């Protein structure tokens, strides 16, 4: 269950659907206005849907299908606030067309929508539709959207528009992929005669799209566009942050290609001048650049997120302080917390006094707590909300327009919680949502034990976690399934809630399930995360190998069945770790899976291989290290598995072609399955069941005995 | 296990080139005994050269030098001239072009002429020193073909690379013009070229769409280099022809075989090379199609009455292909029909025919349709057949040969059961004087293993005699349990229970890891009647598939066999059977096979070449209503507990890859186990010795661990 409210005042939430009809509740005395109810089913089912910033519109998007990670194309249709009267949005001389997207404004009946790369605005539901801007192309010109490598990479999301503060104007990125390399990925089912779908993809060493920031008016609507800095190692630059600091300024993150040279810049949006005010420098590369900051009301001193040194334990993740127009010579930079712990965002700021809430792993690196400080010399850092609930160690708070309330999610390690708290008192008054499904199906089912073993290796303390069939024993022996993902910048390990494949395999058959947060795991300091700069998996496979050996000291763990699984990267690590321990101890492992691995990087995209193993084109020397085919040489008998759908654009299936004909060189045993022309992400449920009935009924064979 | 296989031709109606047998080319004579030196191992420095030819004159000698076929064999590379004792190695290079890739050369019919095809542009070379001549050059890259086969030809009809025919003055080449335009051109996706690789297009006509237009012409090879086009006939029901080979009835007539684009009328035209006109000499029909359009006629040399071969009733049994002989010119009062050969069997090939008498040589199935050996018979009305081998050597029954200019000499080959035996005989004494070649290497070595002991079970099914032939570890015993594994091939037109010695994975296992394979030829199957092959017309894939289940029911009625470790194996279209023989027997006694396996199925013929889906099921592009429940998806529901396996190459040209992702995406829509194998960017015809090793050791250790208990 997830109500998903957001604030619309101090009083009230949005308290979207739980199990069907929106209600508004409003905090002060437990308030549900009547907005939404079981008309959304009228409008052919329409998955996502948004309410007009006046409370007067509701856009329904049906027909919408996704084509990436997430691509909200599809029909967007506008309605009355009570129920009924659907209306096409369109724009002009155009009939029903899918859109790729719409959003909403921040005051009033504003909105806008993109067709073909374009943003058409209007500032009322009934005002013609608008050609503001129309230059973008089909795959070549992105304004308002990301791009692939954007929505995948470095901007994380696929929406590109923001709107100003007063909702006169939007910032957005024209993105020009003429000087992209493209891959036509091959299509098998479209027709009798199926033709290849080509999308530009740079790899690493490739030319990549050139990004540029513009600012359109909505009242008057001519565009300004703004001045990046111009150092002489950021040649190649991307948008890696952008957010309005005021209604007429707007901080922008310029960052090299090189991905360790970052500017955070003020611009005015009405001129287009920028006032260069941050910059941030590595040796291997920058953590974190989509950063928003958090400004005041009257756009004074900034918060932000830097690795300070922090003596012990390398640099740390700590909310700073930047003067408002800090001079030229130095900053007013000063940092607000500390200790050797890390802020994983700053949920909001208090202009109105002195209150700063953020999340943090003060507490365990795998535990998330609120945290609220001063920005005033005293630095009073208060958890309010601790252990409201015993059975949340994971939280995410979201607080209300004058702050005083807020919503706060648990998700873990039970089940996940969903409460209205006040800030001050800390109390609650009610449950906004107690997850009461998964209440119920998680009594009537096996709960795996949850447990946690971690490790220390060199100066790293790696976590890890592992799970019981509720019905552990000691006479009877348990099959380790290793599972590394190792994805750089990510955490692996947590005390979060979940249902997936292990814990079906851990219920039925009882295999323990060993995840560890191998190096180059996040939020426990930058020395961990730059340590495999150049260094790609050589030495998580040393923490998994040490870690399944400590687990395997066990005598409940046995020698004949040993198993390593991982996707995307994790499965390439799953994939070098199939070694032969020795000679006389070989069989480490009895049998092996990967799903859409990353072997040679080089076939990989730019703003990934290069953020680590440097820029390619001119011979690194370090993406030659990189590649199993010399870990995948004896595999005697011990078996080995690939899944991989046709049409990955995260990883290309020519990744495991290549592996396919490095093991037909080698003449090793091995199997492997297709999933003909589908995304990566298994958008379809149907598709996701299926790998994991494939992974449970060829997992299961590799053990049974 | 190699074979030393010479293979040579007869030169003259003295002697024959004598090739290669283990090392340097020498030349036989069958006089006395002689075998002259020619080429030397010298060829091992002209830069390995795989391929030679001999001149008519035989003073200059052609060497071709590749790295891969495309399609069948693509016999394309670098060829070179040299001398006949030796020396003087040049690149033949086309005009105004330094050495660089040659797809075929070849040579004339008298001295040192030739010519050479680049970019589907004759060249034509009279002389070593002879500049090429740009004789005919309207052919283009994919698009526009002359003297060479594209993918249709060359993999479904005309099976031979090259599409030109020399005439027999030496002074006209007759070359068949295709139109490939209209075609549809497909892409093969590449996943080894580069960092950004990109598709390989070539035309492929799928069924239900048109087909590549074709016509034939003959140029000069002197002089003006004239070109003139034959016009196809025009029959109400030929709106679409095609021509699958022409020969030179003489140098100024050529004899064309023009197939309608339902298949079903065939008409031989006998066409003036010199003006183009077109006179038809024979016109067949039949409800279906026109099988077997692959024979040509016995054309003499003054160009009298010539031996073809075509369809006669034969009484029972349906109609049989056997030998007839037709006038030269013959009236169109009536047909001059006179079949040589009449019975139970048909004439798979007429070796010759001696002008010196009576003497029409052949090779038929005339003992057994699973066995061929040569006969003779006598072409005036006394038609007495004469025995040439007949099982002249116990242990090899399959035979061919080839006769000398005059029939003065053939040579003749066993090839099975036996080792290959290449020898010479003359048809007067029909004996024996010297082994040309034997391979006593591979006799001692299939006597130093355990050979598995071959034997025949032929079945009996509806009205028709089905044969059949059966595998045992050579230490078999009754008393045992064996596990049993099928080969399915069932291809329209071809044979799998034949008596010619040949050894591959199936012996592998059978021999080391104790299997007995089954060979069976279900309904459909060629050599066995008209009747025979078309009732599977317009039932594709059903009464065979009963015959089959008909041959695993009597192999289970064994007591040396086992039920619980029953696999089935085919490839290419057999692949498609064997995809659709996973049943489960009965409802008590089912899990009919414990593991199965294919190789480049056929999943829907619609995705594939319209020359054979149209043959064999008619034309698609109307709601034929006969390519849906052909679809496997419909019998693939079951799948309940069987181990099955895909192989398939990414790049395969003969049969898509696109099959294989539509069978997959059913196998999803069904939730069936399976594991796929690929192989990345390679040819269907998998022509890679090493590649090979991998794919049948690959096949083996599945089959070994599905029968592993």
């Amino acid at each position: 269950h997830d109500p998903e409210a957001k604030w619309i005042s101090d009083t009230e939430f949005i308290y979207r659907e739980q199990k069907g009809t929106v209600r508004l509740w409003n905090v002060e005395t437990n308030t549900s206005t009547v907005l939404i109810e079981g008309k959304k089913i009228e409008s052919l089912r329409a998955i996502r849907y948004e309410i007009s910033p006046d409370r007067e519109y509701a856009l329904f998007s049906y027909n919408v299908e996704p084509i990436y990670q997430h691509s909200y194309t599809g029909y967007y249709v506008l309605s009355k606030i009570p129920h009924g009267d659907p209306q096409s949005l369109d724009p002009p001389e155009v009939s029903n067309a899918k859109l790729q997207y719409a959003g909403w404004g921040p005051k009033g009946q504003q909105l806008i929508f993109i067709f073909e790369n374009n943003i058409y605005y209007c500032a009322h539901v009934g005002k013609q539709a608008i050609r503001v801007v129309s230059t973008g192309k089909e795959g070549v010109i992105y304004n308002g959207l990301s791009d692939w490598l954007y929505e995948e990479e470095i901007l994380k999301t696929h929406i590109a528009h923001w709107w100003s503060p007063d909702g006169t104007r939007l910032a957005y990125a024209a993105i020009n992929d003429s000087r992209v390399p493209i891959m036509e990925l091959p299509t098998y089912t479209g027709s009798i005669y199926p033709t290849v779908k080509p999308y530009h993809y740079p790899k690493a060493g490739s030319e990549n799209p050139s990004i540029s920031l513009h600012v359109i008016g909505l009242n008057g609507t001519h565009d300004l566009e703004m001045m990046p800095p111009d150092d002489p190692r950021m040649r190649e630059y991307y948008i890696t942050m952008v957010k309005w600091a005021t209604s007429t300024k707007v901080a922008v993150t310029w960052l090299n290609r090189a991905q360790n040279v970052s500017i955070l810049t003020l611009c005015d949006a009405t001129t287009g001048v920028c006032t260069k005010k941050h910059e941030d420098e590595s040796e291997a590369w920058l953590h974190r650049q989509n950063e928003e900051p958090v400004f005041s009301k009257d756009g004074r001193k900034f918060f932000f997120i830097r690795a300070i040194p922090q003596g012990g334990r390398g640099k740390f993740y700590h909310i700073t302080v930047s003067s408002s127009q800090p001079n030229s010579s130095n900053d007013n930079i000063q940092s607000i917390t500390s200790g050797d712990w890390d802020v994983t965002k700053i949920l909001a700021y208090d202009e109105k006094g002195n209150k700063i809430y953020f999340l943090s792993t003060e507490d365990l690196p795998r535990r998330r707590q609120l945290y609220s400080a001063n920005t005033v010399g005293n630095f009073n850092r208060q958890c309010l909300s601790c252990d409201l609930v015993e059975n949340c160690t994971y939280f995410s708070a979201s607080f209300s327009h004058s702050m005083d309330f807020f919503l706060l999610k648990c998700e873990g390690p039970g089940v996940p919680m969903v409460t209205v708290h006040n800030t001050t008192d800390k109390k609650k008054m009610f449950d906004l949502e107690t997850n009461e499904h998964v209440k119920k199906a998680i009594n009537d089912r096996q709960m795996p034990k949850v447990e946690y073993r971690d490790i220390e290796i060199d100066d790293y303390n790696l976590p890890m976690q592992i799970l019981k069939p509720a019905t552990f024993t000691d006479t009877t022996h348990y099959p380790l399934l290793l599972v590394v993902d190792g994805t750089p910048g990510s955490q692996s390990v947590a005390e979060k809630f979940e249902v997936s494949w292990e814990t079906v395999m851990v219920s039925s058959h009882g295999a323990v399930v060993v995840k560890c947060d191998g190096r180059g795991s996040g939020f426990q300091g930058t020395k961990l995360l730059h340590e495999v700069r150049r260094r790609l998996g050589l030495l998580e496979e040393k923490d998994q190998m040490e870690a399944v050996r400590t687990m395997l000291k066990e005598q409940y763990i046995d020698r004949t069945r040993v198993a390593v699984f991982g996707k995307d990267y994790g499965g390439y690590l799953s994939t070098y770790i199939l070694p032969a321990k020795g000679e006389n101890q070989g069989q480490t492992f009895t049998c092996g899976s990967a799903l859409s691995p990353i072997t040679d990087f080089k076939l990989y995209a730019s703003a990934f291989s290069e953020r680590y193993l440097g820029l390619h084109g001119l011979d690194n020397r370090a993406y030659e290290m990189t590649k199993v085919a010399h870990r995948v040489s004896a595999l005697e008998e011990q078996q080995f598995l690939i899944i991989h759908p046709t049409a990955d654009e995260k990883i290309h299936f020519q990744h495991t072609a290549e592996l396919i004909t490095q093991l037909i060189r080698g003449k090793a045993n091995y199997s492997l399955q297709i999933y003909p022309d589908e995304s990566h992400y298994f958008t379809s449920s149907s598709l996701k069941q299926h790998l994991y009935r494939s992974i449970i009924n060829f997992f299961v064979e590799c053990f049974r005995i | 296990f190699k074979i030393h296989d010479p293979e040579a031709k007869w030169i003259s109606d003295t002697e024959f080139i004598y090739r290669e047998q283990k090392g340097t080319v020498r030349l036989w004579n069958v006089e006395t005994n002689t075998s002259t030196v020619l080429i030397e191992g010298k060829k091992i420095e002209s830069l390995r050269a795989i391929r030679y030819e001999i001149s008519p004159d035989r003073e200059y000698a052609l060497f071709s030098y590749n790295v891969e076929p495309i399609y069948q064999h693509s016999y394309t590379g670098y060829y070179v001239l040299s001398k006949i004792p030796h020396g003087d190695p040049q690149s033949l290079d086309p005009p105004e072009v330094s050495n660089a890739k040659l797809q075929y050369a070849g040579w004339g019919p008298k001295g040192q002429q030739l010519i050479f095809i680049f970019e589907n542009n004759i060249y034509y070379c009279a002389h070593v020193g002879k500049q090429a001549i740009r004789v005919v050059s309207t052919g283009k890259e994919g698009v526009i073909y002359n003297g060479l086969s594209d993918w249709l030809y060359e993999e479904e009809i005309l099976k031979t690379h090259i599409a030109h025919w020399w005439s027999p003055d030496g002074t006209r080449l007759a070359y068949a013009a295709i139109n490939d335009s209209r075609v549809p051109i497909m892409e093969l996706p590449t996943y080894t070229g580069s960092i950004y690789p990109t598709v390989k297009p070539y035309h492929y006509p799928k069924a239900g769409s048109e087909n590549p237009s074709i016509s034939l012409h003959v140029i000069g090879l002197n002089g003006p280099t004239h070109d003139l086009e034959m016009m196809p006939p025009d029959d109400p029901r030929m709106r679409e022809y095609y021509i699958t080979m022409v020969k030179w009835a003489t140098s100024t007539k050529v004899a064309v075989t023009w197939l309608n684009r339902a298949q079903n009328v065939s008409i031989l035209t006998l066409c003036d090379a010199t003006t183009g006109v077109c006179t038809k000499k024979h016109e067949d029909e039949s409800e279906a199609w026109l099988h077997r359009q692959n024979e040509e006629p016995v054309f003499s040399k003054d160009g009298r009455k010539f031996f073809f071969i075509r369809a006669i009733p034969q009484g029972g049994r349906g109609k049989f292909y056997h030998i007839t002989v037709s006038s030269s010119q013959p009236n169109s009062s009536n047909d001059n029909i006179q079949s040589i050969t009449s019975g139970d069997w048909d004439v798979t090939k007429i070796l010759a025919y001696d002008e010196k008498g009576n003497k029409i040589y052949f090779l038929s199935t005339e003992d057994l349709p699973r066995r061929r050996q040569l006969y003779s018979a006598n072409t005036v009305g006394n038609f007495n057949r004469q025995c040439l081998s007949c099982d002249l050597v116990e242990n090899c029954t399959y035979f061919s040969a080839s006769f000398s200019h005059s029939m003065d000499f053939f040579l003749l080959k066993c090839e099975g059961p036996g080792v290959p035996m290449v020898t010479v005989h003359n048809t007067t004494d029909k004996k024996k004087m010297f082994d040309l070649e034997t391979n006593e290497h591979v006799k001692k070595a299939i006597n130093d293993r355990q050979m598995p002991k071959v034997e025949y079970r032929d079945i009996e099914i509806d009205d028709y005699n089905l044969p059949m032939q059966i595998l045992k570890p050579a230490t078999f015993t009754d008393t045992t349990h064996y596990p049993l594994l099928l080969v399915v091939d069932g291809t329209p037109g071809s044979q799998s229970v034949a008596e010619k010695f040949e050894v591959s994975w199936e012996t592998v296992m059978v021999s080391s890891h104790g299997a007995v394979v089954v060979k069976c030829d279900g309904r459909g199957s060629g050599f066995q009647g008209t009747k025979l092959l078309h009732e599977v017309r317009r039932r594709l894939g059903l009464l065979e598939e009963k015959d089959q289940m008909e041959a695993v029911r009597t192999m289970l009625k064994e007591q040396y066999i086992d039920r619980t470790r029953v696999a089935v194996f085919g490839k290419d279209y057999g692949g498609y059977l064997s995809t659709y023989i996973l049943p489960a027997k009965g409802e008590n006694q089912g899990q009919t096979f414990t593991c199965g396996s294919a190789l480049s199925p056929i999943t829907d013929f619609k995705l594939y070449a319209s020359a054979f889906s149209e043959r064999y099921l008619g034309l698609h592009g109307l709601d034929n209503r006969a390519y849906e429940m052909t679809k496997v998806a419909h019998r693939v529901s079951a799948l309940e507990e069987q181990q099955f396996l895909i192989i398939h190459p990414t790049a395969d040209e003969k049969i898509h890859f696109q099959h294989t992702a539509e069978l997959i995406t059913q196998l999803i829509r069904g939730k069936a186990n399976y594991s796929l194998q690929i192989y990345p960017d390679e040819s269907h015809y998998f022509t890679s010795s090493s590649l090979k090793q991998h794919l049948y050791r690959s096949i083996i250790n599945f089959f070994v661990e599905c029968f592993r208990i």
